[PDB]
């Protein structure tokens, strides 16, 4: 029910790595599970923000959704695979301002260009 | 040898009984330093593992920052956490102390 | 052996054998019960590390009591010792919502 | 170590082989349990 | 055995397999199911010496 | 002891992200026993033949 | 089955389409999945092969 009929979000319940899909066949005294997981490699280190705020409009802040804001100025990458793309309203959420958010004053992404 | 040069520690010494009775206690699969290494590396992974989607990336963020995200995630607002960061750290410290 | 001849000596040795064979069977049966139990328990420990320690849990009562925030793990003599830090509310008031 | 006893013990079949094999399996079970448990506690990435 | 001690009903436990079942549970009423009972023995048809 | 990738924390308002640049799929195989062989014994025959 | 809310409806969609939703759901963006659909299928196939 957790593995095969659903994608699991439980680390280590199904297989190792991030669970994607599982299959089941019969075995001599039971079931044989075939768990296909996602295994990352070649990790790199990048610098990330906790969130970004409009420096001129400090109460207007965003945080990434299922990914990170990375320096490259700021761009978005999904959490499982480094692949920078523009910060847009489809990969951000508006949040309350925090002391750890960056104050950006130049190349403001579209969710902050208000 | 300890059981010969010193003998049994007390009545009913089940370690020295091994060489007498015919049974043996076997060592564990991992030594102490290896087990410590596993839980030590686990400690250092906590703040950056329980942070976002996927199990593939690691956010090397402060423990404290992790706690505030964890508290926000259960219903305590950011205004509250921001006003009370020292109060929260003190309560946490009391709980562990 | 020193006191009895074979036809009686045999019967007496045989009593000791039966008692000792019984003891060893009981011992083994328990090592199998205890090792089966420990193995199930080990899988519970596995789940707690992944659910508790490497993640914030949303499952009431799985980790500790109250709302789970963070857990830590250290080794214990025959297993793991979990340290679950939860959020415990107090001084509830009633408001209209 | 008494030979008379060992001679009588043989009439109970391979008793001791069963004791040893049962415990050997039971002991392997913990090494496998431990190996699996730690493989899962193990972090991929961690801070110092 | 009835309250007055007389035997009014009985099972011959070797008559058939159904009878063996009743005897093994010491009851005239057993639950529905599939049960193993004593095997049907092969018997000697002669001897060799 | 196989050490995990060490990722340093920063003395700043930023953080280090250790993020994959590559990936693979793999299969964790698992066997779960659901049954045991079912056995019955003709105990009377076993013991007394 | 592992597609949306509830256990009551069935989306008869391609396996491949399911995989891409599963990958998107763990943090791989759609731009990446779109550029790499053949690469992803090949890696998946290697894992099972
Ligand atoms: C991006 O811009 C934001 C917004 O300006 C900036 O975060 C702000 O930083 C200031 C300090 O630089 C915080 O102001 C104070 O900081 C001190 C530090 O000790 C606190 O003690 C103060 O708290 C007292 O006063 C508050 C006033 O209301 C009380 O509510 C509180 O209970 C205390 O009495 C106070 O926090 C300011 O709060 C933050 N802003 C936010 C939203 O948290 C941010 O740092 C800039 N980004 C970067 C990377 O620099
Ligand atoms: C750097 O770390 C020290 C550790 O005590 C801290 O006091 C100091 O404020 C930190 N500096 C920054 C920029 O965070
Ligand atoms: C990912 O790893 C495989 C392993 O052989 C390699 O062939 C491939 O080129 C790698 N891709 C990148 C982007 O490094």
């Amino acid at each position: 029910n957790e593995c095969v009929k659903a994608q699991s979000k439980r680390s280590g319940f199904c297989g190792q790595g991030t669970h994607i899909v599982s299959f089941v066949v019969n075995a001599p005294n039971g079931l044989y599970f075939m768990h296909v997981g996602y295994y990352p490699s070649n990790h790199i280190e990048v610098v990330s923000a906790y969130g970004l705020c409009d420096a001129a409009n400090p109460t207007n802040c965003i945080a990434p959704v299922n990914g990170y804001f990375i320096k490259t100025e700021w761009s978005y990458t999904g959490s499982s695979f480094y692949a920078p793309e523009p910060i847009t309203s489809l990969n951000t959420k508006y949040v309350a301002p925090q002391v750890t958010y960056q104050n950006i004053s130049t190349n403001l992404p579209p969710p902050l260009l208000g | 040898d300890d059981c010969m040069q010193q003998g049994p520690a007390s009545a009913r010494d089940l370690i020295c009984a091994q060489y007498v009775a015919g049974y043996k206690v076997l060592p564990p699969l991992m030594d102490v330093n290896m087990e410590a290494a596993y839980t030590s590396s686990l400690l250092g992974s906590i703040a950056g593992v329980g942070w976002t989607a996927g199990l593939s990336s690691f956010a090397a963020i402060p423990f404290a920052q992790s706690i505030f995200y964890r508290l926000n995630g259960v219903g305590i607002t950011q205004q509250v956490l921001s006003e009370n960061q020292k109060l929260i750290a003190n309560k946490f410290n009391q709980a562990l102390g | 052996i020193q006191r009895l001849d074979p036809p009686e000596q045999d019967a007496q040795i045989d009593r000791l054998i039966n008692g000792r064979l019984t003891t060893l069977n009981a011992f083994v049966a328990q090592q199998l019960v205890r090792s089966e139990s420990a193995a199930l328990s080990a899988q519970l420990a596995k789940d707690k590390v992944n659910e508790c320690v490497k993640a914030q849990s949303k499952r009431s009562g799985f980790c500790g009591q109250g709302t789970h925030i963070v857990s830590f793990v250290v080794n214990a003599p025959n297993g793991l010792y979990f340290m679950h830090v939860g959020y415990y509310p107090s001084n509830h008031i009633e408001v209209v919502s | 170590g008494f030979q008379k006893c060992e001679q009588l013990l043989r009439e109970y079949g391979q008793f001791c082989s069963k004791i040893n094999q049962a415990l050997h399996g039971a002991n392997l079970r913990q090494d496998d349990s431990v190996r699996n448990l730690f493989a899962s506690v193990k972090s991929s990435q961690s801070s110092p | 055995f009835s309250v007055d001690g007389y035997i009014r009903r009985a099972i011959d436990c070797g008559f058939n397999d159904l009878s063996q079942l009743h005897c093994s549970y010491e009851s005239f009423d057993v639950e529905s199911g599939v049960y193993s009972v004593s095997s049907f023995e092969a018997k000697p048809s002669g001897s060799v010496v | 002891f196989n050490h995990p990738i060490q990722v340093d924390q920063l003395n700043s308002s930023y953080f280090k992200l250790s993020i994959p640049t590559n990936f693979s799929f793999g299969v964790t195989q698992e066997y779960i026993q659901t049954t045991i062989q079912k056995v019955t014994v003709d105990c009377k025959q076993y013991v007394c033949n």
